């Protein structure tokens, strides 16, 4: 879950 | 290559989306990337399901409302055979049930095709060559957040460590030298409000400012 | 009717544009609606050349950069059987000579229809039901020229003499009132720092303001  | 071009001028992009508290810009940039797409091979604008990929790519990585990337979104409608549109599986901003239905969806893809990393330059021909592009970018810092108008750039940017997908409609420049003043047209999903009418122009051809040109990638459909 | 209005959220509008310093702010307006209607009959948003216009359209009375009015705009593409992309005829913000060329050609119109002069409930009507509309305003003054955000009103406007076409996307209001604080939603070609990102918010239902129902008008694709 990188990118938000 | 075009000394500019803007992809909202002919028919590619959909109008600017809000993702709202959900931490889904990886799930915007994918559907803006996949909508430009299939608008070039169907002559066709269909607004496409962030809230589709938020539930139902958990398989290949995404997290939901946690985080994802725009390579896992094109793995996960390259494998679940489709992508459900914006008008049938409507945005919630929450992690939900995977609601997939093949009989509402309007997109497909085969894989993706990832820009070299780190180069301005192919994404510049990416950009022109083939419609709107999906990309990663360091959003982290308050002159983002209140961003207004003029081309961005910020001192505090990271080029290696992003936190933001959003998606490159285009590229320009700023006067009469098309060799200055260059800029990346970037889509953001903060809704219209944010930013210049939702979009922000990124400084261009300065050290991949923000990381735009580190992880850039766009559906093969 | 709805209470408010924003045709910007159903893919009608085009990026905000820049006339830059040349008196052609009737060829955007045109254009602008030009745009809307041929969206709205063939789902495909492009954006339409104001040099075609600029440069083609003096035998139907306009007059370039020195001024002109929408109707003659559409009344020179209905003659000359068609109107060209941007992309193939470029803007440069000067009178120069005709270069139309019909395979490039994106858009038609049959001719235009009037909103009823200076009703402005008649134009609510018209943006509810058509989409964008061609409207004339007087800009006239330096409160214009600097608006930033909030609905304008100017106490010296005049309904009758007007000198700037600009495009009404849609209407709306401030407050939790639909009455209450009333707005016409427009599009300038000021460019996007101009106003509020290019748009500005003129009081509505406010006798008129401005003149924005005076001569009101969109093309019949
Ligand atoms: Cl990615
Ligand atoms: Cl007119
Ligand atoms: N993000
Ligand atoms: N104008």
């Amino acid at each position: 879950k990188k990118v938000l | 290559l075009p000394k500019s071009v803007d992809w909202r001028k002919k028919g590619y992009v959909t109008p600017v989306k809000n993702q709202k508290q959900c931490g889904s810009a990886w799930a915007f940039s994918a559907t803006g990337a996949l909508e430009g797409q299939m608008f070039r091979k169907t002559g066709k604008l269909v607004s496409l399901s962030e809230q589709n990929l938020v539930d139902c790519s958990r398989p290949q990585g995404n997290q939901g409302c946690n985080g994802g990337f725009m390579a896992r979104a094109f793995q996960y409608v390259k494998e679940n055979g489709g992508l459900d549109s914006e008008e049938s599986y409507p945005y919630v901003a929450v992690d939900e049930i995977c609601k997939y239905r093949p009989e509402n969806s309007v997109a497909q893809d085969t894989g993706f095709t990832v820009v070299a990393p780190g180069k301005e330059k192919a994404l510049m021909k990416a950009v022109a060559t083939v419609g709107p592009i999906s990309v990663a970018m360091d959003a982290g810092h308050s002159s983002f957040q209140f961003y207004k108008s003029g081309i961005y750039f910020e001192p505090d940017c990271s080029s290696k460590n992003l936190d933001h997908g959003v998606l490159v409609v285009g590229y320009g420049f700023e006067g009469a030298n098309s060799q200055n003043s260059k800029y990346w047209l970037v889509k953001n999903s903060w809704g219209p409000e944010w930013g210049s009418n939702g979009y922000v122009k990124i400084a261009k051809d300065k050290n991949n400012h923000c990381g735009i040109a580190t992880a850039a990638s766009y559906p093969n459909v």
